């Protein structure tokens, strides 16, 4: 999982999955929303927020052989690190993920 | 002639020998010294009639 | 960094003061007759 | 009065002293060239195992001999498909020099290559060249010609 | 109300002499992962007429008796150092360095005469030579192992350099200091060799020796803070800590550096009548 | 972890071992004798293209290449007017040395000369040797003659 | 009542952090005409925590993202420093050092949290390696073009050598680090070669690189004396005083040492709450 | 009650300026069994603005006069150093120090202006070269006379070695200050080199070069204590101590270091207005 | 234009023309005298100063190419610094000034 | 000679006649006794010590080629350092002494 706290915009970046990531939470009216980067090139802009749903949508981003990240529920920035957590799997695990879902 | 065989030196067997030499030894004018062995591993394997 | 929400200000400015007060040792002081010896070598020996 | 180390008594009273104590540590690792010996050759593959014939002194100035060099190519001039060699044997004289770096991985396959380990500037992994001195004799017609 | 205890002990060669805590001694102790040996210089008052004859006289650096019957103890003496706490009469004792008197010095003129004294970790080897001859074509492991038996060390090896094959790899070794450096040479700066102790450790830069002993530290003298090569922080004597161990991390006023570390160098300053009575400790990311 | 550097954690913290960095550091650049090969060559003034066979190892274990080096010399042994010389061609190979100073105006004039710069114990003026190392047929007949 | 001014900036990847006067911030400089890369180091103090994790945890000094889109920036950090007066909200701030942290520490414990930092100008140079092969057969101002190119940089060159023949030059450097000393190396010590903030500059030792800007010099803190090589002495921050310039020099305590000379090397210590506020000159007879 | 007494001379073009001890003088030398040479920092306040004018511009270390008619004295300025006692009118000053002014420096500001200067012994070959060839094959004798009559030095030789056949000894130094590395190289440590005051020596580690003037020390400002090579000391200002000489020592605390010993490295601490005056012995037994 | 001081009896020092000066200014009965010495020789004594004759007389003292002084007025040493100079002039200068002279 | 002191037991150590020497002076009873020492090897325990008669007795030990030593009077450790003195002989003076002993 990915140390998060609260406050309502913030941007951590880490060394996870032989890659290097740099993300941002800050909320948009009512949802919340995200930025990834990664190598330092922005990926995404805006992805929403939702709890199952995973962040990376499109091939050319979430893998050749990288992770993804999902929410196990829709995020509040009130509740960071009380029930609301952000965990990233690797390529393997991902791709049974995907399997599994549908 | 006149050789210094040194310890650890590795001979393996066809049938996965890596078998070490036990102590040091130095060939003499004869040349034909002796050598003494140590298996690898620690499980039961055997050596061929002939080195390999 | 003074520009975000009041609450969030509010949660700084704590916390960040606590490093910064670090409550030093207590010292005692005291003023007295002794009337006998033995109450002399006994605060004597449990100096030493 | 042996003193169990080539230290100086007015060393460590300034900074310049140890210095040039360091210095001259380091100067004397740095190896280059000294005569040696051919122990054991083989006339197939140009390596010979190799001595060298100058010795170690020491705080009670005794001797220490050094320690020899298995495999060390031997220099055999030639190029363009031409080349030149003599038949060594055991006991011949000579010079060995020290390479920069390692060379064994080089000398497996002759071509470009990494250097194996970070050993600089030793005789562990040197070059051969052979000599006779002045072991000879030479006759009274040809004192002028080649 | 626990008391220190720093005891210091010397090998006479009648037998053994203790210095205590009872007198004023000052002690330094550093200790890296390096080939460099590692130091103490000692501060030690009030000695008398009868011991400052009896010790300072056997630090003489010259030779005596040429015939040299035997070697180590013919040459140099030795020095032990041990520190820890008691409590209730309860001892928690360590020993933090084993080493040979190289120095000698004096500090302070009377009334009070101090001397001060530096001690190296196998020093012993500077002296002492070579008689069997290293292997030709071997790999690493058989030339550390031949190095540890050479210098007499119990020796540990863990790298994934271990089936690696070395040609004349110390051929050019005068005397037996010379063979650490030759160890640490080849496959700088991953693979470290530092002889602690007296143990001859080799193994890559961020394995742990031990991984069932990870010492968790949540308790810190010195503020812990970022180091440009890891975590680096102060506590007070804590017998757990080692070189190459590993420690966890939890801290409060800077949490966002909690995690596994292991551990480089450390340095002791550690006073019988002073307040120093510390370690440091700088650490990298555990792998 | 590839640390941008080869530098180490346990430096940094004593005087003996910065001193022992920039004593590996200084000794690193001390270029003394390597294996090279041949890229160009003209027979009639002795000056060949050199490029050097050993490469460079980074924080990542990669390899980079080493620089040519043009015009350096090639030894042909002789002296009173009796020369040795081999047909160098393209791709052969031999060890180079490395001159102790500046020798570009002596090559100039092959007469007594003022250094050029400051350089020192570079391989950019250097001195080759050729050499086949083991790459030749030896009959059975001469196998212990000339 | 004029105040001082004093701004340290960081180039982090979501934009610059400027640290301004008001915090307890204390510099020392070093500038000089030689090949070795000038020096800074910063004393920095009361930094919360959340600025603390923003700037101390950049520092890292290890490798990462490895496929490394691009260079420069990915790799380490920039800090530029820029120091001036202020009167009557007129500011005259000028910049006075560029270059990259290299070293991290922490000096003071609780209460009050101080750090302090090392950098140095163009150390982004020596991990770039040289990827254009260097003319074979060259004059000396086409080398030093060459290196200004390869490392980057805006250069001006002028020296009685522009019209020497050089053969393989620099065919031994591995990376981008020693163009530097290989321009140096050539004819010392009458041509200098040194890289002032962004620009190489390589002239001979005694020419003033702007004859029509020198400045006039007339008010001394600390007492111009004889220096064995010139003139050296001291003065508050002047912010037109710079490497390579030159002086005019009129004293009242020693009017026997006023002439033109050509500055060599260079000090600062400016602080934003204590005494120093300084700069130190020393000087050659300018030619 | 006696008084000390302290002169500095220079020898300036137009004659001998002495520094007399009325003014605030501090000097400190250090003197070795070494190659290299004897160093002297000097501490002079006062110094009016005439004095100034006359003596820091002679400094320059540039150089004038390139037709260069003779040497020496038209380089770089000589300074002679005498320190001793003064008793009813009745002195007893001796010369401790001979060399050359080769770094200048400003200390403190005004209201009292003092200077810093560096001194070295025989600096003045530095510069001259060698025009007389070397022996090609001879002894060791021999090479040290032919050495001491090109530095023009007189010269005592003894040694054991002095029977010993060189070949090429000296057939690379560029300049006559290498003679003395050449000459201490080829036989350390049992044979010291050294050059005091203005005179050659070379001899044996543990032979005094004149038995018969042993100086007999009974009065230690510095208890006297064994240090690892002999024995060490403190004394006030003796003018009979020298390099080489002997000295039998008799303690009243340490009475088991009596004996006789012989004089390696000295230590001279004269000031004319503070605490230390004082000289600093180590010794080494003697053979 | 040599730098000067309101003294009796001095010496100043100094390099110029490729050459290096050491020169004597003192006061005699009446008139001045000087004394002037080169490379550390000693070139002549007592030389009486004048305004607008060269102090150097002699073809072997002052130049193969070396130059000269000259006093514009006569020498006073309470005046110096204000009214009265002392001037050098280099070889080709010099040699124009003795052609301009007769 | 040899530097003693009076103490009842004590052990001094010397490097004398090219040779290295521990000895022990302790009082047992009635008389005195001592302990030799060379190369840190034990020579001989408990040599009864009496006046003119030399302490090593048998042929290996005293000397191939080494020395031997007596007192001159039977030891009292109250006396030491006045009138009474261990001394030290080296080969060639302990073989005139043993020819002079008969």
């Amino acid at each position: 999982k990915i140390p998060l706290t609260a406050v309502p915009n913030q941007a951590i970046s880490f060394n996870a999955g032989s890659s290097y990531w740099k993300i941002r939470l800050y909320q948009n009216m009512d949802m919340m929303n995200a930025d990834i980067s990664r190598d330092g090139v922005i990926v995404c802009h805006g992805v929403r927020c939702f709890g199952g749903i995973p962040l990376l949508q499109y091939s050319h981003q979430y893998r050749p052989d990288y992770g993804n990240f999902v929410f196990d529920r829709d995020a509040d920035w009130t509740l960071f690190g009380d029930g609301i957590n952000l965990f990233y799997l690797d390529g393997a695990e991902f791709a049974e993920y995907q399997a599994l879902a549908t | 002639r006149s050789q210094t065989r040194i310890s650890t030196g590795s001979r393996v067997q066809t049938p996965a020998g890596a078998i070490f030499t036990v102590m040091s030894d130095v060939t003499i004018p004869a040349g034909g010294v002796a050598t003494i062995d140590i298996k690898s591993q620690e499980y039961g394997n055997i050596p061929l009639p002939v080195g390999n | 960094k003074d520009q975000t929400e009041a609450q969030v200000y509010t949660e700084a400015l704590d916390i960040d003061v606590k490093n910064g007060k670090i409550i030093q040792p207590v010292r005692l002081r005291i003023n007295a007759i002794c009337p006998d010896l033995s109450t002399v070598e006994s605060i004597m020996n449990a100096f030493n | 009065n042996i003193s169990l180390t080539s230290a100086k008594a007015p060393d460590r009273t300034r900074l310049i002293a140890a210095l040039d104590a360091r210095s001259r540590r380091d100067a004397l690792d740095f190896e280059v060239m000294i005569p040696a010996q051919v122990v054991q050759y083989d006339r197939a593959e140009n390596i010979a195992t190799i001595q060298p014939l100058i010795t170690w002194v020491d705080t009670e100035h005794n001797a220490v001999q050094r320690h020899q060099l298995v495999d060390i190519p031997v220099i055999s001039m030639g190029a363009g498909g031409f080349h030149i060699s003599f038949p060594i044997q055991q006991g011949d004289i000579g010079w060995i020099y020290a390479a920069d770096r390692d060379t064994s991985q080089f000398l497996e396959s002759l071509s470009m290559s990494k250097p194996n380990t970070g050993r600089i500037h030793k005789f562990e992994h040197g070059l051969f060249i052979p000599d006779v001195f002045r072991r000879y004799t030479i006759n009274s017609e040809d004192s002028a010609a080649m | 109300m626990k008391k220190r205890i720093l005891r210091v002990t010397f090998n006479m060669p009648y037998g053994p002499e203790v210095i205590r805590e009872d007198l004023d001694v000052r002690v330094r102790i550093m200790k890296a992962a390096l080939r460099i040996q590692n130091r103490a210089t000692m501060e030690i008052f009030g000695l008398t007429t009868q011991l400052r004859e009896s010790l300072l006289s056997q630090f003489t650096a010259w030779k005596h008796r040429q015939r040299q019957v035997g070697r180590e103890d013919e040459l140099m003496i030795k020095v032990s150092v041990e520190a820890g706490y008691s409590d209730q009469g309860r001892e928690q004792v360590s020993r933090v360095f084993v080493g040979e008197v190289a120095i000698v010095d004096i500090i302070s003129p009377p009334p009070d005469i101090g001397i001060r004294i530096q001690c190296y970790t196998r020093q012993i080897d500077r002296t002492k030579t070579i008689r069997n001859m290293p292997p030709a074509n071997t790999t690493f492991v058989k030339f550390v192992e031949w190095g540890a038996n050479e210098m007499g060390l119990n020796f540990i090896c863990d790298t994934s350099y271990n089936d690696q094959v070395l040609k004349n790899p110390g051929r050019s070794i005068t005397v037996a200091s010379a063979i650490l450096a030759s160890i640490q040479d080849m496959y700088m700066p991953d693979v470290a060799a530092f002889v602690d102790d007296d143990i001859l450790i080799v193994k890559d830069r961020d394995k742990v020796i031990r991984p069932d002993e990870v010492t968790n530290v949540n308790s810190f003298v010195g503020i812990p803070s970022w180091s440009e090569w890891g975590v680096e922080f102060q506590c007070l004597f804590e017998p757990s800590i080692r070189v190459a161990g590993g420690v966890a991390v939890e801290s409060l006023m800077n949490p966002s550096v909690n995690g596994n570390y292991v551990i480089t160098a450390l340095e002791y300053d550690l006073a019988s009548r002073d307040r120093p009575f510390y370690i440091k400790v700088m650490g990298s990311p555990a792998a």
